[PDB]
């Protein structure tokens, strides 16, 4: 999973 | 404290103001101005309801417990005359042949939030309100470590009010109208203010009228008023996060796509929910695998003329997004398998969904 | 294998048939022309009969069960689902829809043994329905007395008879089914009456019952349903069945005036007082927090006054449980059971025992 | 509570 941030 | 009601003017209040603490449990009931006025807490948000008192009655006040005597109210036959008095340090309610004699706490006891400054009001239907929290709330963390996140974003902005809701992994914006020019404001209402600012909408004909304080939100409906403590903090700013230039553009149908990524799901890890999507010509194939070597397969004929590309993501996501939309065309806006999709009602930009891909 | 079969077809049957790996599986296996689908936990088995019009091949494997029936139910309305075996994997085929799922072979699949059936009887559908509904409620829960855990299914002359007791309330249902019986008693687990329920959907097709000294099948259309019996001697409940006091009320006004003071009754405990006298009844509860309510009703009574304490949760649950507008209490003294019936019906009758 | 059997 990556992040939005 | 006195006052004869019929019941059907206390059903609508009742259910609508109804613990940590014994008096937290109970409803402060005051008569006054030829008016009775109910009042629940939390400490943390206050619901009152404020009732008007055709029939004798004289003034005081006291708290009683709220189930009870809710459920008491509701539990008496239609058209029934209820009947409430005080004899020591219990209350008495009669109608018909049924008495019910309650233990009271002192109303003085009660307690009472302190007084806070409005800085924006507006007025707006609660169709619009509904809306708002309906396109958004999915999108709240789930008791995650950053408490800001588990709140919803209302911001003010020229003529339209918006809601914001992030996990840090996937995001919903919705904007809407409001036909009166609005000050520049953002404040972050906890997950329970949101539960109850959608519990207190019934669609009708009366509008909504907000107040925002510095650490305050006010909600008026009819003869309700709704308060809550807003989220101290500092929310992500969405506008950094909306895909830039994208050069990747797909349509396809809502149901087919919602019919189809819910089928790969089934096949999909159970912790970690990868789905891979393959994209070309007019065409999307998604795949599935656990480690159990299951796999599934789904191919679709959609709207797409750029690049071929392989991206990853989290089927739980892309569903709710689907789920969240009512309409029966999809776009999604892609750039490259590392960064970000935008999803969205073909016919309509009022609501964006953010969601970051996965890497398999 | 290989079968290939309208989604709709499918539906029910997968419906109807859903700790050790195998359990979590269904049993496909196609033969003369049909396909059966077999379900499992040990206790008890579900099997369903699917007729195969389209080409099929025999043979037969396990698949998982949520797995398989999420995958045909995700399909679109009027699908058609072509499923193969290829190697150690099953493959589900529909539209430009594609899955693989993992395998168990079918000889590992637990098969119960054969038994005789001692008893069998046929009935319609809505008597069953209504035997289960009108004694389930009084089974008790997780009670270390076994044996008061399920259900009582008995024989007599042209009858059939369901039982339920937790050792504080009864509830006894008698149905006539013209077929003449012998006497025989046995005792239906929780969970083989939730299915019994379960398999009614409330159509034309009969229900055809085989019982045995540790088996109950049951038939209807084209599923078959299994349960174990529960190995205990369920208590005399005729020794409980008594009565010189009877009270006739209407039965929502009574259901009503008993849910009111039931609020300010003791959570735990739910105990509420009766006082009954010429024409009325007084119904009062009290708690720790010494809140009081009380109740008064016009009733048709005319034997002596008399003061007795009951569970309003026991009281209740009989009165939801009689869809009728009048009510029959039986009374002797404050120390002895209720009789609680219809006044217009003797099919069903409740006994409550008394709180101090 | 009683108390049947």
């Amino acid at each position: 999973q990556a992040d939005l941030f | 404290m006195k006052f004869t009601v019929e019941r059907e003017h206390l059903l609508k209040p009742l259910q609508q103001v109804s613990p940590t603490l014994p008096i937290l449990g109970n409803l402060l009931l005051q008569v006054a101005d030829g008016t009775l006025s109910l009042t629940g807490t939390d400490l943390e948000m206050e619901m009152v309801a404020r009732v008007a008192l055709v029939q004798p009655h004289e003034p005081g006040a006291t708290t009683v417990p709220a189930r009870k005597f809710f459920d008491i109210c509701r539990g008496l036959p239609e058209g029934a005359e209820i009947a409430v008095q005080l004899e020591g340090e219990r209350m008495l309610v009669r109608s018909g042949r049924s008495r019910f004699s309650l233990s009271t706490l002192p109303a003085a006891d009660f307690p009472n939030l302190d007084d806070w400054q409005s800085e924006v009001e507006f007025t707006l239907p609660q169709a619009t309100m509904k809306r708002l929290i309906e396109a958004t709330q999915f999108s709240m963390a789930h008791q995650d470590v950053r408490y800001y996140l588990n709140g919803m974003l209302f911001e003010t902005e020229g003529e339209e009010l918006r809601t914001v809701a992030t996990d840090g992994h996937r995001l919903a914006v919705c904007s809407m109208p409001i036909g009166q020019s609005l000050p520049s404001h953002s404040v972050i209402v906890p997950r329970k203010g949101v539960i109850e600012l959608m519990r207190m909408l019934d669609g009708g004909d009366n509008p909504l009228r907000v107040q925002i304080g510095s650490n305050n939100i006010r909600a008026h409906v009819g003869d309700f008023i709704f308060t809550s403590k807003l989220v101290d903090g500092r929310f992500p700013d969405y506008r950094r996060v909306l895909p830039k230039n994208p050069d990747k553009h797909l349509e396809a149908g809502c149901d087919l796509l919602k019919q189809a990524f819910a089928r790969a799901a089934i096949l999909s890890n159970e912790k970690f929910r990868g789905v891979r999507l393959y994209v070309s010509e007019n065409q999307l194939k998604i795949t599935a695998n656990n480690p159990e070597q299951e796999e599934a397969e789904e191919i679709l004929d959609v709207t797409y003329s750029g690049a071929e590309m392989e991206i990853g993501f989290n089927v739980s996501y892309v569903l709710d997004v689907l789920n969240a939309l009512k309409c029966e065309n999809v776009r999604m806006m892609l750039t490259d398998s590392v960064s970000s999709v935008q999803i969205e009602d073909a016919a309509s930009q009022s609501a964006a969904y953010v969601v970051m891909p996965m890497r398999l």
